[PDB]
């Protein structure tokens, strides 16, 4: 999903 | 989409691409549920930590596309959005509960062999298909891999990607992450050593998770690509907005605002 | 429900896509 969640 | 394959032509005619107008940029996936309504994830429109915060004037959608990088003359359609609607109880400041949004097109889009709406589940469909082990299908133009190396980037496919994944038992979904999971979400993906792999990834957010009803042969949109921790990691799963559980709100919007 | 979920190039033509059978089979496994 969103980068580094 | 990680470990997926190219979509066949007209395989997912409800597929919609959500773009920011200027600077022009592909933001998320979405789906067509009628000639004037598009379904997507709330975090695609409102989510500061991911540079997301847009109203209808900041966006547009492209419908009927197969290839990201080629203009498909006489097939693809483009449309402005009259208005956007986010679930009133959408929770971004924690786990993205009720991660759903609707977008009304400024004009109805014409259906064709490549543009056609997906069905929304009713209680019977939800009760009979949302079972652990049953497979759904996720589609999008998101990244091909979570990571990059000096020579291979995360990868952006030109052709729409598709992967089939099994719904996972809720306790397994819960134990796989420290993030809290609500009844407004479900998870899917293969367990380690089931062998197969596959997952949605960065850029697939907002796209559909569909299931083909063996009862009436229609495709139903059971979920929306919502969140994950990285992509396709062993022991991790993709999370999806539980569409049927938010059906009351969806109906309200369509009934209260048109088309 | 109108004509939702029936694809013009597949269901409407009695054609199956390459992987839907895997979905159908999973309602047994
Ligand atoms: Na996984």
């Amino acid at each position: 999903x969103x980068p580094x969640f | 989409i990680v470990e997926g394959s190219d979509a066949e032509i007209g395989m997912s005619p409800w597929q919609v691409m959500l773009f920011r107008k200027s600077p022009q940029e592909l933001l998320c996936g979405a789906s067509l549920i009628s000639d004037r309504w598009v379904l997507t994830a709330a975090h695609c429109l409102l989510y500061p930590p991911w540079d997301k915060n847009f109203t209808e004037n900041d966006l547009l959608v492209r419908i009927g596309k197969h290839s990201r990088t080629r203009y498909e003359a006489n097939i693809e359609k483009i449309s402005m959005l009259e208005k956007i609607y986010i679930h009133p109880r959408y929770n971004w400041r924690e786990n993205l509960d009720r991660d759903i949004a609707l977008m009304k097109l400024k004009k109805p889009v014409a259906f064709s062999d490549y543009i056609h709406p997906v069905c929304l589940p009713d209680r019977e469909t939800a009760a009979s298909l949302l079972q652990a082990g049953y497979k759904g299908r996720v589609t999008g133009w998101g990244n091909l891999k979570e990571t990059w190396t000096a020579n291979v980037g995360k990868g952006q496919p030109s052709v729409l990607q598709v992967v089939n994944l099994p719904i996972v038992e809720r306790p397994v979904c819960k134990d796989s992450t420290r993030i809290r999971i609500t009844d407004n979400m479900f998870c899917a993906g293969y367990k380690p050593d089931e062998g197969k792999r596959g997952d949605a990834c960065e850029g697939d957010s907002g796209g559909p998770f569909v299931m083909k009803s063996p009862f009436n042969n229609r495709w139903y949109q059971m979920g929306i690509v919502s969140w994950g921790e990285g992509c396709d990691r062993d022991g991790k799963y993709g999370f999806y907005t539980h569409v049927f559980r938010l059906k009351k709100w969806i109906q309200k919007v369509i009934d209260q605002f048109g088309e | 429900e109108a004509d939702c979920g029936l694809r013009p190039l597949f269901e409407k033509k009695s054609l199956e896509d390459k992987t839907e059978r895997e979905l159908l089979e999973s309602y047994i496994d």
